[PDB]
């Protein structure tokens, strides 16, 4: 009966944004970034791209509770270089290496 | 009752099988083992499907409407 | 209801579905397991009521108990199973992992700590990154028979400065025990940092034992042969002499212990053979079972079972008794129909030498059988009587 | 419950990303804590669920009748010549990471049964209901909305 | 580069290939992709016009709902909420309905063959139910004796897994990487020796045996990675590769644009 | 016994427990319908009212 | 910055008792008859013989709390090149054995190290963090 | 041969025969 | 190991 | 059910405790657990 | 598969306990534990088939 | 069974034999002629009736072919001997002394006698296809599962309780594992 809706696994909220982005205070130059309707399929992506990324110290992510599809991700870099750029270029990388692989399959499906 | 479509694990469409099970069975006389690998159910999770059904719509079409 | 941590005031979190959540470290002072088992609720309606329960008899402020003067409340089940596997030695994290259960922590500073191991590699142990849960300014020491400053069969336990130094954690150390680290969290932080210790070390243990893994299956209950036809000849040799005391006694040659009646005399001694020849079986599995075996982690963490579980699914059953005597006579002269009259062979007045993996002849079942009435029979009158004593 | 005397409620549920899988792409149904067994020390549970993984297997359903020769090796025998591991452990992956666990599941079908307790026919919650005639005091009972 | 793919194995039902130079992260993400965010189509809705049937109306519906469907060009029909007008239309939902009446004596069974579409699809190739049997069938819906008369309508729409299983493209997808134990992600149960007792792996011919007399490398990491898939039908298997990963592109340019807007 | 010493009362909810491990030691989950049914008289004051008045 | 303590040991005896992955190492002094060392290493990372020689330096701090650790870049000069396995821990205890016999009691992350020589030299080791430092 | 000792498994076909006979719920009827 | 319910095949093939 | 019909009551030696005579005529097994136990009985 | 076994009353099913009891016409002796005077007593419940 | 001394060969024997067996499926499969059943079994002085009371003067020997005549893998279990010569009836099989609710349990023998009693109890209560012509009936709170399945492991005994045509449960894929702490 009190079973919240399936869709709100996947479908936005009521105004409610894609991401939140909160600078933390314990440790400098690092914030974190909640996302809303996201678990770990998208979040442990970026994770692993976050860490290889030389100038990035410290990236990690978790699902506070398994009810509610959303994450909170944190990232810590070196100075003077803003962790949002960094989850910019962890986004372009996976897109790429993304686009690479689907080139990479069809090539190989047609010699079948 | 009546053939469960898909399966209660992998997903694989298991209704269309029964059937062909049936004949498989009373045709051939073939073992289960055998049968079920015939049919192409590889995974034991499809296998419990049709080898655990217990098909009671027969035993409910008896009654007159 | 009958203690009073077994009604405490909550902070209620709403979260969707049907059924109450709450922690698991509460389910000792209820006496709860999540089963089919309910819990009343109740809203204080009153401003100053609602102080009270706050101020007085908040879960944070129960975690002691005037009854035992020890923790009532602490780690229990996959948790504490768990944690002691992360204490161990012989366990290392990577970086990226190490990363996320610090993350987990949700009080913790930023400061990565330094990894116990560099070049080759970095590898953070298991104590140094559970000691982030812990809060600074701790001081613990616990020694036992064999523990010594270096400690090499890891007993008892040591933490400086909320920092584990050796030792690895399990219930007489996390649990619920008297001198326990929760014991003194509680005394020298104070019951409110004390309760956020609990969220603290679940949240971590249970985040790396869902990426570790963990199980038990009948692998775990089999002893190798060599231990089988050791306990078999164990068992024999106990039969043997048994036969002996019934030849001596039948020969009006055994001299009963005075104040004791022949007969007496004669089933108290069967009785002491026997069950030190289960206790000697149980034994040999236990040694037997080597450090991977999953039901013996469970134990010597001490999260459930005991030795006797092991000793009854390795090794032999044991005496079946009813009323604290071996089993009596329903038919004239014999146990069960398949006995001829007056043989009071073990096999005969209920010994059951199988173990429960490999199964129970008829004869012998029947018999457990009728243990276990007696221990629901009991059970069932203890317990009616206990609360009219309560009350 | 199962046939064994186990009982349990659902904690959760997950879906098949977030369950663990074996290499071969099952992904259970169900999942129990091992702390279940060594207490109720309920062996049977357990040989059910191997003999019952052999029975998917081979095809031919199992005989449990309670005094027969049937014994444990004989089942392991039976199952490693499918080419499972003969104890019925098995390799699995986490789901979140899809990372193999260190440790090795045993895992299998089993047969359950649901019961007759359903959550939704259990929960209610009262302020101000009717008051019984006599006393004037909340009523009993659920039905009748009691307190 | 990037990745590198060899398909060892490519059937109707089944692409089973070898996913390499990839760290572990974007497989598993592309697995749980596929069991769970392709777009399908499926029956989302049911109006029974009349049952006399000894199932359950909703039990059947409930079936109607597993039924896979022909999903190829669904990435043009609209998701529901999307669409404008007031509950469905040509644009956003596609409607089939089934019309039994048992004849014979002998009992008469209705089969998934016989929904038909009578809504226009604009030329579009959408909504066939599936007949992967040879004998030409497909799913067995209900039986029905002789006066037993069934005529519903049902009304499919579009929708991933993640809101409920019955758009589930992808049947079990077998993951395995480091066939042999070399990484050392996994220690092994045994009694006396873990190596006869546990079972040789298939794919270990495909990578080296594990040189028993060499010390371990601890710098490796994960990649290697083997995949068999294997679809419903209602999506054909190379699709399904493609889609998944595509539709785990778009995801990622969805956070890339959150972040641009900002 | 019954009617004095102990009684049926109102602003109560019983429901089936089960455990969660990410809730904090002293919380407890309670489901929205409970919620949404068991309510507490507050009282209006410069403070609150602005939150009260979204509530009514 | 600099080092506390250097000595070349040798293995006398290696105890992989209970435990896959570390050993327990009874090494004594190449030099002075009194100085002994008992240690609990990573095999799996840096394996071991008995009556092998061991370059063993502790050196507080491999610069040539409070301090977040981090992934070394690249190009970094770390010390620690030279020593092919380095741990880092802190001494726990201080016990005056007999005359110039001092023990030192250095825990790493749980893995143990009693250190044991003439009260000469040790003493540079009082509490503070120490790294180990091994090679060979 | 007929006058062979019979084997346990055997004994299943006499237990069929008795129910056959009897019924599970007889001695309420009878 | 498994309940053999075949004996109307063996039974039809003896008999 | 079945288990329902065959069942046989006792009304209120120990009666509760498994006597050896029920060898073969009574089940070992089941009985309610509660304030009935043992009385109840099941052929 | 309805087993039978059973009445219907008023529309519901209603089945018969089996009732038991002690044999009668048997002699039974037993032993009187307490004060009393009586040492043994030897019931017998004598009712006609 | 009746055991029976008098042989033409040596030691003691069941009355009962193959010929009489065979007899028997004979009618089973079948459905030649008198219909060899249960009653013919007792009137010819194989099988015969106990009571508890005769109980007390008789000897019974648990497996025909085990105990019955005169003479070991490590996995079975341990028994007792033949070296009573007098046994006059022999069990037909010990199955047989569980009633109903234990018999649908499987290896009743490898569980602690309380988890079978809490299972005798507990199967009461559990959903399934009660009987086949619910459809047609009216009564208050009638529970239905969807997809009965027969399960794999079974007990011979649930031929006889038709427990294969009604099942109550459900076969499923489960792993033990402490896996997110839920
Ligand atoms: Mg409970
Ligand atoms: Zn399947
Ligand atoms: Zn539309």
């Amino acid at each position: 009966m009190n079973a919240p809706d399936r869709f709100e696994l996947f479908l936005l909220g009521e105004g409610e944004s894609k991401l939140k982005i909160d600078p933390d205070t314990k440790a400098p130059n690092a914030v974190v970034i909640t996302f809303e309707k996201e678990d770990h399929t998208l979040g442990n992506l970026i994770r692993a791209e976050l860490l290889n990324d030389r100038k990035v110290l410290f990236a990690a992510y978790k699902v506070e509770h398994p009810f509610f599809a959303r994450f909170k991700l944190r990232i810590q870099t070196t100075e003077g270089y803003d962790p949002k750029d960094a989850l910019k270029n962890a986004c372009n990388s996976i897109i790429n290496k993304l686009g690479a692989l689907k080139t990479n399959f069809e090539t190989e499906w047609n010699l079948q | 009752m009546i053939v469960p479509v898909r399966c209660f694990s992998c997903g694989k469409v298991v209704g269309d099988k029964w059937e062909s099970y049936l004949n498989l069975l009373q045709e051939d006389e073939l073992d289960e083992g055998t049968a079920l690998s015939r049919l192409g159910l590889k995974r034991y999770c499809c296998r419990r499907m049709i080898l655990t059904h217990v098909d009671l719509i027969e035993k409910f079409l008896r009654y007159n409407p | 209801s009958l203690h009073k941590m077994s009604m405490m005031a909550h902070r209620v979190k709403v979260i969707p579905y049907s059924t109450f959540r709450l922690n698991l470290s509460v389910t000792s002072p209820y006496n709860a397991d999540f089963d089919g088992d309910e819990m009343n609720l109740h809203v204080p309606q009153s401003e100053e009521t609602r102080a009270e329960l706050s101020q007085l008899c908040a879960v944070p402020l129960q975690i002691v108990s005037p009854q035992s003067n020890k923790p009532c409340m602490g780690i229990v089940q996959d948790t504490l199973c768990g944690i002691r596997k992360l204490t161990l030695r012989d366990t290392f994290i990577e970086l990226d992992q190490v990363l996320n259960m610090l993350y987990w922590v949700p009080d913790w500073d930023g400061v990565i700590p330094t990894p116990a191991i560099i070049k080759p590699k970095p590898l953070w142990s298991g104590k140094q990154i559970l000691s982030v849960a812990i809060p600074n300014g701790i001081h613990l020491q616990r020694f036992d028979e064999g523990t010594t400053l270096l400690s090499p069969k890891d007993n008892g336990m040591l933490i400086i400065d909320g920092q584990i130094i050796f030792g690895v954690v399990e219930k007489k150390t996390v649990g619920s025990s008297n001198g326990g680290l929760i014991h003194v969290v509680t005394r020298e932080k104070g019951p409110q940092v004390c309760a956020k210790l609990f969220g603290n070390i679940q949240k971590v243990v249970n985040f790396w034992l869902l990426h570790n893994g963990f199980s038990t299956g009948i692998g775990d209950t089999i002893a190798d042969g060599p231990t089988m036809r050791e306990i078999t000849e164990t068992i024999a040799e106990a039969k043997k002499k048994v036969l002996d005391v019934t030849k001596e006694a039948q020969a009006n040659l055994l001299t009963a212990k005075h104040g004791m009646t022949l007969r007496e005399s004669f089933e108290d001694n069967v009785v002491r053979f026997l069950n030190e020849a289960r206790d000697k079986a149980g034994r040999l599995a236990e040694v037997n079972l080597k450090d991977l075996n999953n039901v013996k982690q469970m134990v010597m963490a001490g999260s459930k079972g005991s030795f006797i579980n092991i000793a009854q699914m390795s090794a032999c059953v044991g005496q079946q008794s009813v009323e604290g005597k071996r089993i009596a006579f329903g038919f004239v002269d014999r146990t069960l129909p398949h006995f001829s009259k007056d043989d009071y062979s073990p096999e005969s007045k209920g010994f059951v030498e199988n173990s429960y993996l490999r199964g129970l002849t008829p004869q012998e079942f029947f018999f457990h059988a009728m243990g276990g009435r007696e221990g629901l029979i009991d059970t069932a009158v203890k317990t009616a009587e206990t609360g009219y004593i309560q009350r | 419950a199962s046939r064994h005397g186990q009982k349990g409620t659902i904690g959760i549920t997950y879906r098949r990303e977030d369950m663990p899988f074996t290499a071969e792409g099952i992904v259970p149904d169900l999942i129990i804590n091992p702390h279940a067994i060594p207490s109720r020390m309920t062996v049977a549970h357990l040989i059910e669920c191997l003999l019952s993984k052999v029975a998917a297997l081979s095809g031919n359903e199992g005989d449990a009748s309670p005094f027969t020769d049937i014994t444990v090796e004989g089942i392991s025998k039976l199952l490693r010549e499918h080419g499972y591991q003969s104890r019925g452990f098995e390799v699995m992956y986490n789901g979140h990471t899809g990372k193999k666990l260190m440790a090795q599941i045993f895992f299998g079908p089993t047969y359950y049964q649901r019961l007759r307790h359903m959550v939704d026919d259990k929960i209610h919650a009262r302020a101000r209901g009717p008051m019984q005639v006599l006393t004037r005091q909340p009523v009993e009972g659920r039905s009748r909305d009691g307190g | 580069e990037g990745p590198q793919v060899k398909i060892r194995e490519a059937s109707k039902d089944n692409v089973d290939f070898i996913l390499s130079n990839v760290d572990l992260a974007m497989a598993n993400s592309l697995r749980r992709v596929m069991i769970a965010e392709i777009p399908t189509l499926a029956i989302d809705s049911v109006e029974v016009e009349t049952n006399t049937t000894v199932l359950a109306d909703e039990f059947i519906a409930h079936r109607l709902g597993l039924i896979p469907l022909q999903s190829m060009d669904i990435e043009q029909l609209e998701y529901s909420r999307d669409c404008f007008c007031e509950d469905h239309c040509d644009k956003c939902s596609v409607v089939l309905t089934l019309q039994a009446f048992g004849e014979s004596e002998s009992t008469t069974n209705v089969y998934s063959k016989d929904l038909v579409i009578v809504s226009n699809l604009m030329g579009r190739n959408i909504g066939h139910p599936i007949i992967q049997d040879k004998e030409g069938n497909g799913v067995l819906i209900c039986k029905l004796r002789k006066g037993q008369e069934l005529k519903l309508t049902c009304v499919a729409k579009k929708g991933i897994a993640k809101e409920h299983a019955k758009w589930g493209p992808a049947a079990a997808i077998e993951f395995e990487y480091d066939p042999w134990n070399k990484l050392k992600h996994t220690d092994y149960w045994y009694e006396q020796d873990s190596a006869k007792e546990w079972p040789q792996s298939k794919n270990c011919e495909y990578e080296d045996p594990p040189n028993e007399g060499d010390p371990f490398d601890y710098k490796a990491q994960a990649d290697t990675f083997y995949m068999n898939v294997e679809s419903v039908g209602s999506i054909p298997v190379d699709q399904v590769v493609v889609r998944g990963i595509d539709t785990l592109q778009k995801k990622v340019a969805s956070i890339l644009l959150a972040l641009t807007q900002m | 016994r019954g009617n004095l010493m102990g009684k049926r009362v109102d602003f109560s909810a019983r429901t089936v427990i089960s455990g969660d491990p990410n809730l904090e030691l002293d919380q407890v989950g309670v489901p929205k319908s409970i919620a949404k049914t068991l309510t507490y008289p507050e009282v209006v004051t410069p403070y609150n009212i602005d939150r009260l008045t979204q509530l009514v | 910055s600099n080092t506390l303590f250097d000595d070349i040991f040798q293995v006398s005896e290696v105890d992989p008792g209970r435990y896959n992955k570390v050993c327990r190492i009874e090494a004594a002094s190449t030099t002075q008859d009194q100085c002994k060392l008992t240690l609990d290493i990573n095999v799996e990372l840096f394996p071991v013989a008995a009556q092998d020689s061991l370059t063993v330096t502790i050196a507080s701090s491999l610069n040539l709390a409070t301090r977040s650790w981090r992934p070394p870049q690249a190009g970094d000069r770390s010390l620690a090149d030279d020593y092919d396995y380095v741990m880092y821990g802190t001494a726990y205890k201080f016990e005056e054995v007999s005359k110039d016999l001092i023990a030192v009691y250095y825990s790493f992350g749980g893995l143990l190290m009693r250190l044991e020589g003439n009260y000469r030299n040790l003493n540079n080791l009082k509490q503070e963090n120490a790294y180990l430092l091994i090679r060979r | 041969d007929e006058s062979a000792p019979i084997t346990a498994e055997d004994s299943w076909a006499v237990i069929s025969a008795f129910f056959r006979e009897k019924g599970l719920v007889s001695q309420q009827l009878d | 190991f498994i309940k053999r319910d075949r004996m109307r095949r063996n039974f039809l093939r003896m008999r | 059910t079945l288990s329902h019909l065959r069942r046989t009551n006792t009304p209120i030696a120990k009666p509760r405790q498994l006597h050896n005579t029920h060898w073969g005529l009574v089940c070992p097994a089941e009985t309610p657990e509660g304030q009935a136990c043992g009385l109840v009985k099941n052929l | 598969f309805d087993m039978g076994g059973y009445f219907i009353i008023n529309g519901s099913e209603k089945v018969l306990i089996a009732q038991e009891r002690s044999a009668g016409n048997i002699v039974q002796v037993f032993k009187k534990a307490a004060p009393s005077p009586i040492s043994h007593v030897a019931e017998i419940r004598s009712a006609l088939e | 069974f009746i055991v029976e001394d008098d042989e033409s060969l040596g030691h003691k024997e069941l009355k009962v034999r193959k010929g009489h067996i065979a007899k028997l499926m004979a009618t089973e499969y079948q459905d030649d002629v008198e219909e060899y059943t249960w009653s013919s079994l007792l009137n010819e002085g194989l099988v015969e009736y106990i009571d508890a009371e005769e109980e007390e003067s008789i000897l019974i020997a648990m497996q025909p072919e085990d105990l019955e005549p005169a003479e070991v893998d490590p996995a079975k279990r341990i028994r007792v001997s033949h070296h009573a010569t007098t046994f006059t009836h022999c069990e037909i099989h010990p199955s047989m002394i569980l009633g109903v609710a234990a018999s649908i349990i499987p290896f009743p023998d490898h569980n602690q006698s309380p988890r079978n009693t809490y299972q005798s109890a507990m199967g009461k209560q559990a959903m399934g296809v009660f009987l086949t012509n619910y459809n047609v009936r009216m009564d208050t709170m009638a529970n239905i599962l969807y997809y009965p399945q027969k399960p794999l492991g079974t007990t011979r005994a649930m031929e006889y309780l038709k427990f294969r045509e009604l099942p109550a449960g459900q076969n499923a894929i489960v792993a033990i594992a402490c896996y997110s702490g839920y």
